[PDB]
């Protein structure tokens, strides 16, 4: 028996809206630990890794260990139906294949059941590396989402640099050349806005615009994300909620042969 | 607010299904073993094609009816994106089922569906036959593409025999407490033509209108012409006489039936008439060929007048 | 002013003449509240769309006839468009009247094809306690027979000239014009068994002379006479070959006619001469046989040159065997 | 001759668009007692009763009945046109073919006099049985619009039960069934969130979606609303709109399956 209630669901709001043009259907897997969602995109090229901690839910309980996987856009639309102040409490039973979404709601009276069907779908689990990478760089995530939709306009993939100084961002459009660079914002009032860098050995990688859209609808979930760069392993973006747990995207290059001459 | 015999009557499981017999045992088979394969069931409308895979599924799911099974008709919308979302979407759905147990997909006239529609169907068919089992109920089995029949099991149902008709029509009226002659069901039989529901929506209707079961009233509900004297017409036409076969075609052209309804009676008691096998023949061959001049556009009292000199002409 | 057809339509049950075990069936079902799905087929103009009105306005005020009737007809195209268009909404829908049954008057439904005819089934067996269509229709054989497994069917014959005439009794003693033996019997034969005709031609004779005989029928309507297809009979019976066809051809392009009507005259001719039935027989196969070829759409001299060559082998036999 | 003067323009401004996509035309019925608007949907299902009283109107000037049939399509953007807080007239002469709404320009400069011809309309009045309803609820308007939007999500055709307990309103459609119950709302410090139950016999009717988001298309007319159902009367959505008047939603129920056993 699998029961967890949210605090408030305007985190679960901000997860589902995240992942809602991404993931064709999510999976998680509940234990004493809490739960977990390590899944593949529509067209195996990005890498979902959602953990939400036992101590975040105001009560968490589960017995055995359950594999469970839902349609996505149907949990939205599900998730649709709910204020943002409502406690939520996901509802699921050893032997059957109903999930239950109990809230209340802005008047605050009433009660929400919301039962989905899940799916048989068997998915082999994909080992994290959870190896060091080449630059980690921390950053407020409004910044990283407004750069993101400020850099989809000018072209199709853009090529992004970190070095011993700043983050950069590169854009090779039709319309022309998009070209950012920020270094040292922590001179700042907030501590929000500020940008670190932790590793040394630059790297230049070249990633679709559309799956970084994607990732930075998650934006309101923490006030600072992180981005982790590597020659090998791929790109990491990850926010940590505050109280609940944390989300990382995990996004692979795409090929940019020199030419010939 | 009464239901018609139609869907009133309908078999709940196979052993009450009288139309095949080794179709019947195949699924009777299939009902215990488990391991149903896709299959499409070929036949004439009318003999019972969604009426039997209901039971087989029925007898399958069980109590798990509601959640693990889908019919999809031909009366909601028929492209190709209804078929790319709900199908996908219900077998991508879970189940808990028994180990022996799938969803049942049932699509119903699966022969208007273009040839994208079936090509995408045959990797729905080939990816999810773990989870669920596809039964296509088809018009037409010709229409079905080779791969699709391949990889699928074939069923053929055949027309009603009117034995068959008999049997179920008696145990109807043992049923519902029907006097009955054997007339009236001689004329339910020809007015039936073959077809099971046809056959029981005019019991209905005549058991409505008047009650007691009887040759008389069967054609006042129907109002065909009358076998009697079409079987009359086609014995004068045997028995070398064109006036009076003239005199009972205007007799039955006085009374306002169109050329097409007169040459479909001709064309059924000529099938079940009582002469040498290669005068029925001739016959029939006679009777198509007025009958595509009249489907041609040619509808008028003398081309049935010469139908009727040359079935004269034809026994010397 | 109006024509007679709209001005003396039926309006009640007793009112329609001829049908009246169909209207005792109907009003024995419609008090009992059973109406099925109905399907009124037959010739064109004997009481098929004002009987359904009358029904109609017997169970439906003046008010909410126009609310749950919806009437469909030969301006609206019949495919597959129309039973997924306005048809289904209509009968998919619950009204804010009295709790009855809906109302749909399809008229002409031996137009729709079989995949049309099949998505009506669809749409007839999916709502039945709301919704009781009416497919009116002139050919039963047009429609596919689960679709006459499914509605109940009537059929409405053309009306006998015995129980034909007092209702033109009636409208020539409401409207007074001439009237003798011969022009009723011109009104009750080119009629051809059907009120609509009926009254249209005796509307058109009285507007167009004033009298209302039996050659006024025949010079407003154009129908062959019969002195003149006795004439082209004797032509063919007992003339020479090129004579016979002068004179024919002649007749043709004086008096209008053409060689359909000819052949159709003619064979209605040749059932009342007393013909031996031999010669009977090679009559009616070659007049079939010059009906197809004018079906076809070929000259026509050559044609009609054939049915005097079919009659000129008749005049050989007939004196033959004198 | 007619004249009418409202206090405060947002009262048209509120009520028109209510009607800019359920009815298609309007037939407004002018008496002593003050104008009134009944009018049945092009689908005959949808039936809109608008009654404002003459003492709600700042001046009001009739003589005779006047039956008068107007197109929507402008008028719908003609309210547009009008600001919020200004004053409006209606002007409708004997004889003449066109009618007159004269009031302020949203610059409180400039008087506009806005003409809109008349449609001669044949159309009868229904009549209302107006029976005695098996289940009257008091709610709240905002929550009825939002719990609207809530189920158009999950099914195209809405469920309410009402029994002795309350209001639940239940879609289900492919993707799980979502129920939401009311029951109790009485302690509250303002007056308009007292969603009370006035009968006892329960009641189980399924009404479609789409007619019943066009009925919540009124929210700030009112604060409360009376939903009145019964066995087979239709549903009836009640606004005391201020203190001139009143409007009238009434919905016929959805075809029930024949689910006999
Ligand atoms: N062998 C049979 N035994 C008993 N009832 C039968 C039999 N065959 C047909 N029926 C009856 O006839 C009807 C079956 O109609 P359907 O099966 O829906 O039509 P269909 O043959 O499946 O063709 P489709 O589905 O339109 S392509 C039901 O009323 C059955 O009760
Ligand atoms: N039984 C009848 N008694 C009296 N008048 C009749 C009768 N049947 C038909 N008529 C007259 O003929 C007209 C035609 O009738 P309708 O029913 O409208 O035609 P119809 O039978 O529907 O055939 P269609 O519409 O041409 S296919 C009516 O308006 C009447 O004037
Ligand atoms: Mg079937
Ligand atoms: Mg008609």
């Amino acid at each position: 028996m699998f029961e967890a209630r949210l605090v408030q669901g305007s985190i679960l709001k901000k997860v589902l809206e995240a992942l809602k043009d991404l993931i064709n259907e999510a999976c998680w897997d509940i234990s004493s630990s809490g739960v977990n969602l390590q899944s593949m995109d529509s067209s195996h090229v990005s890498l979902v890794q959602l953990t939400l901690r036992s101590e975040g839910f105001d009560t968490y309980r589960c017995d055995r260990n359950l594999a469970m996987g839902v349609n996505l856009t149907s949990m939205s639309k599900i998730l649709k139906c709910a204020g943002n102040e409502d406690i939520i409490t996901l509802r699921a039973e050893d032997n059957a294949d109903t999930l239950a979404l109990v809230f209340e709601a802005p008047n605050q009276e009433k009660v929400s059941d919301y039962e989905m069907k899940l799916m048989d779908l068997d998915v082999e689990q994909l080992g994290i590396p959870e190896q060091e990478y080449s630059c980690v760089v921390k950053m407020p995530s409004g910044e990283f989402a407004r750069i993101c939709r400020d850099l989809s306009h000018i072209g199709d993939a853009v090529v992004i640099s970190c070095a011993k100084d700043g983050v950069k961002f590169s854009a090779s459009g039709e319309l022309g050349n998009g070209n950012i660079k920020l270094s040292q914002t922590s001179n700042v009032d907030k501590e929000e806005e500020a940008v670190t860098i932790e590793m040394n050995e630059p790297v230049q990688l070249t990633f679709a615009l559309r799956y970084l859209n994607f990732f930075t609808k998650a934006t309101p979930l923490s006030s600072t994300v992180t981005l982790s760069m590597s020659a090998d392993v791929p790109l990491v973006v990850e926010y940590k909620i505050a109280d609940m747990g944390h989300l990382k995207y995990y996004l692979a290059p795409k090929i940019e042969d020199e030419e010939g001459s | 607010y009464e239901l018609p015999w139609v869907e009133k009557y309908r078999p709940v499981k196979l052993n009450e299904i009288v139309g095949n017999e080794d179709t019947v045992s195949r699924l009777e088979v299939f009902a215990r073993e488990g391991n149903v394969p896709n299959i499409i069931i070929a036949g004439p409308p009318g003999t019972g094609k969604t009426t039997s895979i209901l039971c087989l599924a029925r007898a399958l799911l069980g109590p798990a009816l509601k959640d693990a099974m889908l019919e999809l008709n031909a009366s909601n919308d028929r492209g190709i994106d209804v078929v790319r979302n709900k199908i996908k979407m219900f077998a991508q759905q879970k189940v808990t089922l028994p180990k022996g147990r799938h969803k049942i997909i049932i699509l119903d006239e699966a022969d208007s569906m273009t040839d994208g529609a079936q090509q995408a169907l045959r990797r729905t068919m080939e990816i999810y036959s773990k989870t669920t089992r596809f039964a296509l109920a088809c018009n037409a089995s010709d229409k079905i593409i080779e791969p699709i029949q391949s990889r699928c099991a074939v069923l053929r149902y055949t027309k009603l025999t009117d034995a068959q008709i008999l049997t179920r029509l008696m145990n109807v009226i043992e049923k519902e407490r029907v006097p009955y002659t054997d007339d009236g069901l001689e004329a339910i039989i020809f007015t039936a033509q073959g077809d099971m529901r046809q056959a029981l929506n005019n019991l209905q209707s005549t058991f409505s209108g008047f009650g007691f079961i009887n040759s008389e009233n069967v054609f006042k509900v129907c109002d065909e012409p009358h076998p009697l004297l079409v079987k009359e017409m086609i014995q004068h036409c045997v028995n070398a006489n064109i006036d009076e076969a003239y005199k009972i075609l205007a007799h039955l052209w006085h009374l306002g039936y169109s050329p097409e309804d007169i040459i479909g009676n001709i064309f059924r008691v000529c099938k079940t008439f009582q002469m040498a096998e290669y005068l029925k023949l001739e016959f029939i061959k006679e009777i198509g060929y007025t009958h595509m001049k009249i489907a041609e556009g040619v509808n008028s009292l003398l081309q049935m007048a010469g139908l009727l000199a040359r079935l004269c002409q034809k026994t010397m | 002013n109006l024509p007679w057809v709209e001005k003396y339509r039926p309006q009640t049950l007793n009112d329609l003449i001829s049908h009246q075990d169909i209207l005792s069936t109907i009003q024995k079902f419609i008090n009992e509240d059973r109406l099925p799905h109905l399907l009124l087929y037959g010739p064109p103009g004997t009481g098929k769309t004002s009987t359904i009105l009358a029904c109609a306005k017997q169970l439906y005020k003046d008010k909410e006839f126009g609310s749950m009737v919806l009437e469909l007809n030969a301006s609206d195209d019949r495919g597959i468009d129309i039973i997924r268009g306005p048809i289904l909404s209509f009968a998919s829908t619950r009204t804010i009247f009295k709790k009855g049954f809906k109302l749909v008057i399809l008229d002409e439904a031996d137009a729709m094809t079989q995949d049309a005819q099949n998505a009506l089934r669809r749409v007839i067996e999916k709502f039945t306690e709301n919704t009781r269509f009416c497919l009116i229709c002139n050919y039963l054989s047009k429609i596919i027979p689960a679709l006459q497994s499914r509605c109940t069917r009537f059929r409405f014959g053309p009306l006998t000239p015995e129980l034909m005439v007092p209702r033109l009794e009636h409208v020539v003693e409401e409207e007074k014009v001439d009237i003798s033996e011969d022009g009723m019997k011109a009104l009750v034969t080119l009629s051809s068994g059907d009120m609509r005709r009926a009254l249209n031609i005796l509307q058109s004779t009285n507007m167009a002379f004033g009298k209302v005989t039996e050659e006024t029928v025949y010079t407003c309507t154009g129908h062959p006479l019969k002195s003149d297809i006795a004439n082209i009979l004797d032509w063919m019976l007992n003339q020479d070959f090129t004579t016979a066809y002068r004179n024919i051809t002649e007749l043709k392009t004086l008096k209008g006619l053409a060689l359909h009507d000819i052949l159709t005259e003619i064979h209605l001719f040749v059932h009342r001469v007393d013909f031996p039935s031999s010669v009977r027989i090679h009559l009616l196969t070659k007049m079939a046989d010059i009906e197809y070829r004018l079906s076809v759409g070929t000259n026509e001299k050559i044609q009609l040159s054939s049915l005097i060559a079919a009659f000129q082998v008749t005049r050989d036999l007939i004196v033959a065997e004198a």
